[PDB]
């Protein structure tokens, strides 16, 4: 009954994932990572520490977000001891955020939260943000209480007026205020306020939260952006960079002012334009067209092939692990189907199928 | 509020404080504003988000909390006196603020002062402790007891207001107030002695309650509907993701600035199958060591240039003296600041900024002459051997400077002439 | 959703419905078609009232009898919530029909809740509000002002506008909420008290309290204009025996006799003044008593009797006033020597429990005071106050108690006992003595409801079991059963904690209540729920003095001071104004998410109608068995009383009544099929009370949960909050707990 339980849990997951839709999602993103050094995250119920696995899983999320969404920029606000602090603003450089993260790892967490203070200066950080740059904040919380200098509801209505969507990730259980926050922040939706059960589910929440979020018709931002690629020149001399003024052997040229920069994807510092490559736009076409799930055929029918169409391995008999792409009508194994849906972004059976 | 770009430019004392905090921003400020003569208004106009970040850092305060419940005295008790805790107590309790404001400068000093404040009856009374009449306290602070009681009645008066109807239990108790039944037991009356005087647990409950409404009014500061809250969405339609889908149309245009036949490919396929089924020879593939020699010549021609590049595949070590090195660094940095302001000027697209473009172009011409006389000075003081390094190093920024001059001249002849 | 039951078009404002509500409506329809009585125990996590309202409105509009429907409720808050529910229903049905149908149905409350005159309303006591409203709106004020415009006994503008306009033109047709009608009557300067006193015959349905049903002073006044053949429905009247007893049980103080002497002396001095101005009014009163005219005969309908009816209207006398008290001076001297008898019977030394017959026999033995003048004294005093025009009745208001007691004891002798004790306050510096009256049968006041209405329909939430209620009330139902919910998965979590995490047995008995080791255990539990409470948590105890004692020593030793950092705390204040403001602060605290902790009595004001849901209803503690205090003579007499009559066991009843109070308190968590919580119970003796528990409550209770401790209780609450910290598939409850209309049709076809 182990395979039957695995099949019915995969059915429940498939019922959750039936809504495969090509929604327009948040691409030009601006992120704030609210963190807390409070005394609640000192508890050794988590091994070695709540704050420990916060530090390492935050480093992993920083890497995953800079990979999956390179063109976006993400900031870090730390809550500690009655007043929140800023250690990293929004940047295309992960290195500064990683260095701040390991500085927080070196230091001790202690304090008590002021979520209104964190939201207020997060509001000020997102104040000079363009309209196409979507404003999103991620929230972690290890407690059940927060004292705040003033009322939270004016802050709530003001941030709703600032057109923001926010996910909140609590430690213990659901809190009614954070549920209301995700409700009013996310147009009545309360799927944005989720609580973990263990570290495996916690990491799964991180891997979900790297992904972009679909955007509504009513908050329409249909416009154009003035984009331009830089040109890499493998130069023969140590040469000054525009930003840090240090002598670099090779690098890029600006498409307009011909200045060089250390890294991509970054704006120009001089003529002030976003300079990316085809990789960064190429990173999210599998968001732009998704990959619909593949028809796991039953063992009752006769099959076109009794071995895998892709990895070329023979199919088993009690259950039929022959998973058929509806866009290609070729059955694949469970291993190849899971790997293609998690990594690959084209069906080779659909490459075989002529159109 | 004071959140506009005008107000951020107006806060000159905040600009002074942040400038005094930073160091390279000071050095940039003297070189631009003091040495070159840059007006402050457009010095800080390129730094408005940084000004805003500093303004938010300075302009924030913390949540109120009960100082008394948290702080314990721990035999003279040791105290970790924090001025932040002192002001926490002050704007927590204006009675304590008023007791402070007439005692330090007039009656007694600060340490004897806070010694009396820890000694006082009102200390342990307003603290989470019922006041004991055995305690001597501080007789000077005992004059503040009826003043704080007046404050209690005044705060109760301003706090008292008509109550929301559905929540109000006074409507329940006044629904039939003419009931003459029997009173409840000793259980339901409050804790009193044999003389009828209470223990005061209702009084301390009133005090902690009044602390909670002070928190409510601190939230409720300067800084119909029943139908919706009685409506139930449990048996209603869930929220629909009204997100727009995207569809693609794809037609890539080809680039802007001989054909074999089916018979030809069939006969070559026939020939190559004939050769394949005919024979494969192992040692025929070895080149003749002269065509292989030209292969080696081409390979080593690639290797020489590519490994010469790979010889040059904190910054690099420099033969410049540190004074000249820093002087060319800061002149490069301020000329970059000029050119970014020039892109602000040119990309503005306004006739209003014409005199600004003119005067700044004069400043850039002065920067050009500064660079030329700089290169002349390094030439005559060093025999050009590293002044070549200085000129080649500062070459791309002056190249973009010349690009800006040529753009200004060409556009000037386009619109004027 | 408009569907069909067997003969009636039935509408529902929601696209979905629950089978328990559906079958409950079906059994209600069966009871309506058969006539008579029924007792049904509903599952308190089911939305009931909107289904009730839909069925009653449909029944009234379609059934050609069109019988009036009498809702019978407890609290004005419950009345207002029912008004909101019905207004939602009629808005839905108006939108469905495309038009509003003609209907009126409203609530009922006091002048203190209804005096829109801003000056008369400002008095704190509703007795004073009613007295001043009498003094300037009673029609005597109007006659004085009409006779002399200089006679400055004014009239309420809100009162006079109701005679400027017509009674049917008081409101447009429809249903008005209380705030809505208050806004209307403020706009048009109208008195809603006299409006709703004139709407009793005019509304199609009615909802009000139980006091205006039971107490005869306010019972027959409502009961005149209502139809004989109306539909009667109750709500949560499991504690109606207490209300019936307290409507007919009275005590006496030394203050009462002192105030009686002072009022009698000032009344006789005013009688001397009245006889020296004009004896014509008193002679007219005396000859009208010769003829035998009563208070209703002499007084008009607007003016009301001064001594309102202590006995049932079925127990009133119709003959003439006797000649012993027919003269005003003779009646006053008779009352003075009655006060002399009450004073000389007041000064007893020990506890006496005598019959009304024994009191009347000793009365006739010592003095010459008789039963028929003691019945007629209330009418005689009311007529004397009306004739004498003694409007400053501040000294005179105490004699209402004496006339009330005299007419009560001279009408009632069986099912009642007169208790005489030397300790008004047992724990006092001096023994004030007391005479006590006891109502022993609660069926007496609901008897005229039974013989007045056939369709008397009875329901409550946690009434378990059913059989002792036709014992305590001399009635029977044609059918009765109970209902438990067919919920998808369990979301209320009941367990019985008989021991702390230290495995120490726990109880709240009135002797061992001050046991500091068990107290330290209790606060270890308090600490562990204070650390984990997300939104809200409530603890009850059997007795408020014991609450104040334990919380006093708790604050003394500082565990309250250290748990201050987690949430807030509120306790049931003696003033319900401060309690209302406390509830407002708790509502705002759960709104902003700080949250607070609540303390109130199982027999307290919070325990009788206050609702808590989805952050307010999250978990509720009961510590020990909520017993009534044991050494109450009224309690022991009632215990003996119901055993000799209906063979009701004493300790079994006491346990059952404590479980009734506990279940009523613990039913304030769950509203629909969406709320959740953990139900935590703290006593050793709770384990043998599954039979006394309601069916659905004990259904979620496990036999392994009958004996649990604090550690695995803490564990099970943690796995609970992880369980419903996650979403659920709708298809798991799409047709088994929640139904569509098509699911209802499919179940109908499955049954047939
Ligand atoms: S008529 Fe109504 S508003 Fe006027 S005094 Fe009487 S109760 Fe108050
Ligand atoms: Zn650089
Ligand atoms: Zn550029
Ligand atoms: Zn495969
Ligand atoms: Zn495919």
């Amino acid at each position: 009954a182990s395979l039957v339980a695995s099949i019915v849990e995969a059915r429940k997951k498939r019922t959750a994932k039936k809504n495969i839709t090509p929604y327009q999602r948040g691409i030009i993103r601006s992120l704030i990572l609210t963190l807390d050094c409070s005394e609640a995250m000192l508890e050794k119920d988590l091994r070695p520490n709540r704050h420990a696995m916060i530090i390492q899983y935050a480093i992993d999320f920083v890497h995953e977000f800079f990979d999956q969404n390179p063109i976006s920029q993400m900031g870090i606000i730390i809550m500690r001891n009655g007043l929140a602090q800023l250690v990293s603003q929004v940047s295309g450089n992960p290195q500064d955020h990683i260095d701040a993260l390991k500085s927080i790892r070196k230091q001790e967490p202690k304090g008590n939260p002021s979520l209104q203070n964190a939201l207020e200066m997060a509001r000020g950080l997102l104040l000079p943000v363009p309209a196409h740059c979507t404003r999103e904040v991620l929230i972690v919380f290890g407690s059940l209480s927060t004292t705040d200098p003033g009322d939270i509801h004016q802050t709530i209505d003001s941030l709703v007026s600032e057109k923001i969507r926010v996910k909140v990730l609590g430690l213990s259980a659901q809190v009614a205020i954070c549920k209301e926050l995700c409700k009013a922040t996310n147009y009545g939706d309360e799927s944005f306020y989720k609580i973990l059960l263990d570290e495996t589910h916690l990491k799964e929440l991180f891997n979900e939260a790297v992904t972009p979020l679909p955007v509504n018709k009513i908050n329409k931002g249909f416009t154009l952006v003035k984009m331009g690629f830089p040109t890499r020149i493998f130069e023969d001399t140590p040469t000054f960079c525009s930003c840090h003024s240090k002598l670099v052997y090779g690098g890029y040229f600006c498409p307009n002012c011909h200045s060089k920069v250390c890294s991509l994807p970054t704006v120009c510092p001089c003529c002030d334009l976003m300079l990316i490559l085809s990789t960064h736009l190429a990173r999210s076409y599998h968001h732009l067209m998704p990959l619909k799930t593949f028809a796991e055929v039953p063992t009752t029918e006769k099959f076109r092939s009794e071995d895998c169409f892709s990895c070329q391995s023979r199919f088993p008999i009690l259950t039929s692990s022959r998973y058929r792409c509806e866009d290609c009508k070729q059955e694949f194994c469970v291993d190849c189907d899971v790997f293609i849906h998690e990594i690959l972004h084209n069906c080779p059976g659909c490459e075989s199928k002529p159109v | 509020d004071s959140l506009s770009k005008e107000k951020l430019l107006t806060n000159l004392k905040l600009q002074q404080s942040l400038l005094k905090g930073n160091k390279v921003l000071m050095k940039v400020f003297q070189e631009t504003v003091i040495n070159a003569g840059l007006p402050p208004s457009e010095f800080w106009s390129t730094r408005i988000p940084l000004l805003r970040a500093f303004a938010l850092s300075t302009s924030q305060k913390v949540g109120p909390y009960n100082v008394l419940s948290t702080i314990k005295p721990v035999n003279k008790v040791n105290v970790n006196l924090s001025r932040e805790k002192i002001l926490n107590i002050f704007e927590n309790y204006p009675i304590v603020k008023k007791a402070y404001t007439d005692n330090v400068p007039k009656n007694f000093k600060e340490p004897e002062f806070w010694a009396r404040f820890f000694s006082s009856k009102l200390f342990r009374k307003l603290r989470g402790e019922k006041i004991m009449q055995n305690d001597r306290g501080d007789v000077i602070i005992d004059r503040y007891l009826t003043l704080d009681q007046e404050f209690d009645r005044k705060d109760d008066d301003m706090l008292l207001h008509p109550v929301k109807k559905i929540i109000d239990l006074d409507g329940n108790i006044q629904d039939d107030p003419v009931v003459r039944g029997n009173r409840p037991d000793f259980t339901m009356q409050p804790g009193v002695d044999i003389n009828g005087n209470s223990d005061g647990t209702v009084d301390i409950l009133k005090g902690m309650n009044r602390l909670s409404e002070k928190m409510i009014m601190a939230l409720k500061n300067e800084y119909n509907d029943e139908r919706n809250e009685l409506k139930i969405d449990d048996l209603n339609e869930s929220y629909k993701t009204n997100y727009a889908i995207i569809h693609l149309k794809r037609n890539a245009h080809e680039k802007t600035t001989l054909k074999v036949s089916n018979q030809q490919m069939l006969q070559q396929l026939s020939l190559v199958m004939d050769n394949l089924i005919n024979k494969l020879d192992l040692n025929q593939v070895v080149p003749n060591n002269e065509v292989s020699n030209k292969i080696n010549k081409r390979v080593i021609t690639a290797i020489k240039i590519n490994a010469k590049q790979a010889k040059h595949n904190l910054e690099v070590k420099s033969t410049l003296p540190i004074d000249l090195l820093e002087s060319c660094r800061m002149l490069h940095t301020t000329c970059c600041e000029f050119l970014k302001h020039f892109y602000i000027h040119f990309q503005s697209g306004e006739q209003k900024q014409a005199s600004t473009v003119k005067k700044l172009y004069n400043h850039l011409k002065d920067c050009i002459e500064k660079l030329n006389e700089l290169f002349q000075d390094v030439l005559n003081g060093d025999g050009e051997s590293m002044s070549n390094t200085c000129t080649a190093y500062l070459k791309p920024v002056l190249n973009s400077i010349t690009l800006a001059t040529h753009k200004y001249d060409e556009y000037f002849n386009e619109y004027n002439n | 959703m408009k569907f069909y039951i067997d003969d009636l078009p039935v509408l529902f404002p929601y696209p979905k419905i629950y089978p328990e509500q559906y079958n409950y409506m079906c059994d209600i329809k069966k009871t309506l078609d058969v006539g008579g009585n029924s007792i049904l125990e509903m599952p308190s996590g089911t939305g009931k009232t909107v289904s009730l309202l839909s069925l009653t409105i449909a029944y009234q509009m379609h059934y050609p009898e069109h019988r009036k429907i009498i809702y019978c409720s407890r609290t004005m808050s419950e009345i207002e919530k029912a008004l909101v529910e019905l207004e939602n229903l009629m808005d839905y049905r108006t939108k469905e029909l495309g038009y509003q149908e003609d209907f009126r149905g409203l609530g009922l409350t006091s002048r203190k809740n209804l005096c829109l005159h801003p000056e008369v309303s400002k008095e704190r006591k509703g007795t004073v509000v009613d007295e001043k409203c009498r003094r300037m709106t009673n029609g005597q004020a109007k006659r004085k002002l009409e006779e002399d415009p200089e006679a400055n006994v004014e009239l309420c503008e809100y009162h006079e506008n109701l005679y400027n306009i017509e009674v049917e033109d008081y409101l447009p047709k429809g249903v008005f909420s209380f705030e809505k009608l208050l806004k209307y009557c403020e706009e048009k300067t109208l008195c809603p008290y006299f409006i709703v006193r004139r709407m009793i015959s005019l509304c199609n349905i009615i909802i009000y309290s139980y006091h205006y049903l039971l107490d005869p002073k306010i019972a027959e006044r409502v009961s005149n204009e209502v139809s004989k053949d109306s539909i009667v429905i109750f709500d949560e009247a499991h504690n109606i025996d207490n209300v019936c007893i307290e409507s007919l049980s009275l005590d006496l103080t030394t203050d009462a006799l002192r105030r009686a002497t002072r009022g009698a002396n000032a009344l006789d001095e005013r009688i001397s003044e009245v006889r020296k101005v004009d004896s014509q009014k008193l002679q007219d009163e005396y000859e009208k008593l010769v003829q035998g005219l009563h208070s209703a005969d002499i007084l008009t309908d607007q003016e009301e009797p001064f001594v309102e009816t202590p006995v049932l209207p079925q127990d009133l006398l119709t003959e003439a006033i006797p000649g012993n008290i027919r003269r005003a001076e003779h009646f006053v001297s008779f009352l003075k020597r009655l006060i002399e008898y009450l004073k000389t019977r007041m000064k007893v030394l020990h506890v006496i429990s005598e019959t009304p017959k024994s009191f009347l026999q000793h009365l006739k033995q010592l003095t010459f005071i008789e039963r028929k003048p003691l019945r007629f004294c209330s009418e005689r005093l009311s007529l004397l106050v009306r004739t004498l025009e003694v409007t400053e009745v501040e000294d005179f208001t105490a004699l209402k108690d004496i006339a009330t007691f005299a007419t009560l004891i001279s009408t009632y002798e069986e099912g009642f006992l007169l208790i005489i004790e030397p300790y008004e306050i047992e724990n006092a510096a001096v023994p004030n003595p007391i005479m006590r009256f006891t109502c022993l049968d609660a069926s007496i006041a609901i008897k005229p409801v039974f013989e007045r209405f056939s369709s008397v329909i009875i329901t409550s939430g946690t009434i378990s079991p059913l059989d002792m209620y036709p014992r305590m009330l001399n009635f029977k139902t044609v059918l009765q059963k109970s209902y438990a919910m067919t919920l998808a998965k369990k979301s209320f979590l009941p367990m019985i904690i008989t021991k702390g995490s230290d495995q120490v047995a726990i109880s709240s008995r009135f002797e061992i209540r001050n046991d500091p080791s068990i107290v330290r255990n209790y606060g270890s539990m308090l600490v562990e729920f204070a650390k984990i409470t997300p939104d809200g948590m409530v603890v009850f105890f059997p007795s408020y003095l014991y609450m104040e004692s334990i919380v006093s020593m708790w604050q003394t030793m500082g565990i309250l001071d250290e748990v201050w950092k987690h949430k807030l705390i509120l306790v049931e204040t003696p003033d319900a104004q401060e309690t209302s403001l406390a509830l407002e602060t708790y509502r705002k605290a759960c709104s902003n998410g700080r949250g607070a902790i609540l303390l109130s009595v199982a027999r307290g004001k919070v325990s009788e109608g206050i609702d808590f849901d989805h952050q307010y209803g999250r978990t509720v503690l009961m510590i020990g068995i909520p017993f009534q205090y044991t050494e109450s003579r009224i309690l022991k007499a009632r215990l003996e009383f119901m055993r000799e009559n209906y063979r009701i066991r004493e300790n079994d009843f006491l346990s059952f009544d404590a479980m009734r109070h506990a279940a009523q308190c613990l039913g304030r968590v769950l509203r629909g099929k969406d709320d959740y919580g953990v139900m935590v119970l703290a006593d050793r003796r709770f384990s043998r009370k599954r039979s006394q528990l309601p069916k659905w409550i004990a259904q979620g209770l496990s036999d392994a949960d009958l004996n649990l401790s604090t550690d695995m209780a803490i564990s099970n609450t943690k796995q609970f909050l992880r369980t419903m910290a996650q979403p659920t598939d709708p298809k798991d409850q799409e047709g088994v707990s929640v139904w569509s209309y098509e699911d209802l049709i499919k179940h109908q076809n499955s049954r047939k």
